[PDB]
């Protein structure tokens, strides 16, 4: 058995198929951030 | 806190008024979420227990003391990876249908409970809730927020690599931020190329 | 109520519906009219849909519920992660053993004299043991054969 | 004792412990419970009435108090009423409060029954009854 | 579970404990058929933590038993937090098997010692009843038909 | 139709000297995503 | 057991996810310089 690591998570989503998709393209996102220097994490809350 | 349209109200007596900008969205289907608003428990989720019909007064859960207080609605944060890849050193993609996939591994800066679906062509596989969090770490204590600075967690798949599909889902007071994600694969080249 | 069912079979029971809850299925079991000794599963009842048992060799059927005895259902390893499902299945299983106590389901006997301070028992049943009890209908029923 | 109590011949005092007020009722000469506004409170720990008398004790069973899946508080207070309720249930169904009749039979291990009553119905009989043979 | 006997031929002195507990108070013996326990440091002593020795008629008469029973505290619960006591798995696992002890007490018979409502036997029987020593006590049988056969003459 | 699957075809000649088509006239798609091949060429002298 | 050296100490402050900081930065800098040809060494006083 081998291992391996995914090389980013920072350029949204893609419609391709996996062949052709460049590095850090996912496949679906929703109410995410992709933040530079903090990563992947949700967004804040809406303020009244 | 983790809501959408949120406002301060005070809390007395284990009840309070809703606000009237929130009574057409919750009549419709929308999730109520209330929050602590100071000290050092702010940011942990309560629960409500009843809403009068007549005059939109809710009771909340017992022990809450009296003080400040957000409260708004629900939203997710579902995402879904792209399943990996074989190549070589020239980079051509090889073993499209001669790969098998075992596990993931997932490294989060802060987070709690999660939830991780992972389905096939024809059937599930996986199913159930995850967390970093575990009973022998400091930062499990009551009266503060259940997250943890740092973690990993495992899920297996033990499927086909490309006919994959993985989501992971989030609808609470804790955040969820994935710093990498590592997996195992198992492919046999029995020839040499050229 | 919580732990014992109860449903007469007037020429017609050849299922019945589950009213208990229970913790899972294989604490229930089955007793015909009286007799001591539990039905078989897969020969006299078995489970539909986990909410109706059919009946095979077919007066009243009684339905009992027996919670665990042994160990906390959960044990809180060091290395098991932090879940809320978890706390709430412990704090269950102490309220299914109070609900199922409470209503004497579970006594098999004392080790010390039982006190009563004035009250009856009613339905005892016939004594055939030496070392039984006896029901004020045997006893005034023996008068009249001792009074020939 | 710690779920019920006796007093034996106008006020009495309650030694027990209860969570809400509407956990008690009373009974006497070992009849029907007596209908409140017959007795009334008279302060947190005294009753005032308007031969002898029992107070019992009966805490909820139908559910914990807190559950931690439907957004329960996570702090200390919460575990401590927990803990507590457990602790009440044990101390109650320990003296066999609410026993009321049994779906198995017993076996007394060679001892004996005292202070049982008079039957009616066919049922058990007492020394005294069977006693009474004169022929 | 909580209780253990042991049945002499004519040579019981020590007894081996089969039953776990919290401290070493909760035990005590009874003898056989006494209402009275045994009294600590003249009847009886402890062997390390394991074993029991008889002190006083240590040879046990042929047809006698010895028996060993255990309670647990019901006043409160060990640890409580909110009076300083720290949160660790060992808090919330012997808090939880403090419950369970309780039960396993229960359901043997051990704790029971009342009754305040007629009960309904539904059609069960009583089986040792002992016999009658007061005018208050349950007759039972071979008692009545001794009385009824003692007077056909 | 099958969302993922694969075929073998035998060809058993010399690799250059032949000619490969797939027709498909019907109500069902075809679309390729990668192709593959076994080689067999064996060199018996050092190359310079 | 491996070893190392860290490239250099002269890009300043960063706030950045240690995955993605650039070849020399740091983490906290405080009344320090980050000179060249003398290194990271302390500022000098203030003169009256």
């Amino acid at each position: 058995a081998f291992d391996g690591s995914i090389k980013s998570l920072l350029q949204g989503v893609s419609q391709q198929v996996p062949r052709e998709r460049l590095d850090g393209q996912v496949s679906v996102q929703l109410n995410r951030l992709s933040d530079v220097v903090n990563g992947n994490r949700r967004r804040p809350g809406a303020r009244y | 806190p983790f809501s959408d349209v949120y406002l301060r109200v005070t809390i007395t007596d284990r009840q309070f008024a809703l606000p009237t900008r929130l009574r057409a969205a919750v009549g419709s289907g929308e999730g109520l979420f209330i929050t602590f608003a100071d000290t050092s428990m702010g940011g942990m989720w309560v629960g409500y227990e009843s809403i009068d019909p007549t005059t939109y007064v809710v009771t909340t859960v017992r022990n809450v003391p009296d003080g400040e207080y957000f409260v708004g609605l629900r939203y997710t944060s579902v995402l879904s990876p792209t399943p990996p890849l074989v190549r070589d050193a020239n980079g051509i993609v090889i073993g499209t249908y001669q790969s098998l996939l075992v596990r993931y591994e997932l490294t989060l800066k802060d987070s709690g409970e999660f939830h991780a679906i992972i389905t096939d062509s024809s059937r599930t596989l996986t199913d159930g809730n995850y967390s970093s969090l575990v009973y022998s770490s400091t930062e499990l204590l009551p009266n503060n927020p259940t997250d943890a600075s740092l973690g990993r967690t495992i899920i297996p798949v033990r499927a086909q690599a490309q006919d994959t599909v993985a989501t992971f889902e989030a609808n609470a007071d804790t955040d969820l931020c994935i710093l990498d994600i590592e997996y195992v694969l198992q492919y046999r080249a029995r020839r040499k190329r050229i | 109520m919580y732990s014992v069912q109860i449903a007469v079979s007037d020429g017609t029971l050849t299922r019945i519906a589950l009213s208990i809850e229970y913790f899972e299925k294989d604490d229930i079991t089955l007793y015909r009219n009286l007799e001591l000794t539990p039905l078989v599963l897969g020969t006299d009842w078995q489970w539909d849909g986990d909410t109706h048992i059919n009946l095979l060799t077919g007066s009243y059927i009684t339905v009992r519920r027996n919670t665990d005895i042994d160990r906390a259902f959960n044990i809180y390893d060091g290395g098991a992660a932090f879940n809320r499902e978890t706390l709430d299945e412990n704090f269950k299983q102490m309220i299914y053993l109070a609900q199922e106590f409470t209503e004497g389901n579970g006594l098999t006997g004392l080790y010390f004299p039982l006190d009563m301070h004035g009250f009856q028992i009613k339905n005892l049943g016939e004594p055939t043991d030496p070392g039984d009890a006896v029901t004020k209908q045997y006893v005034d029923t023996a008068n009249t054969a001792q009074n020939a």
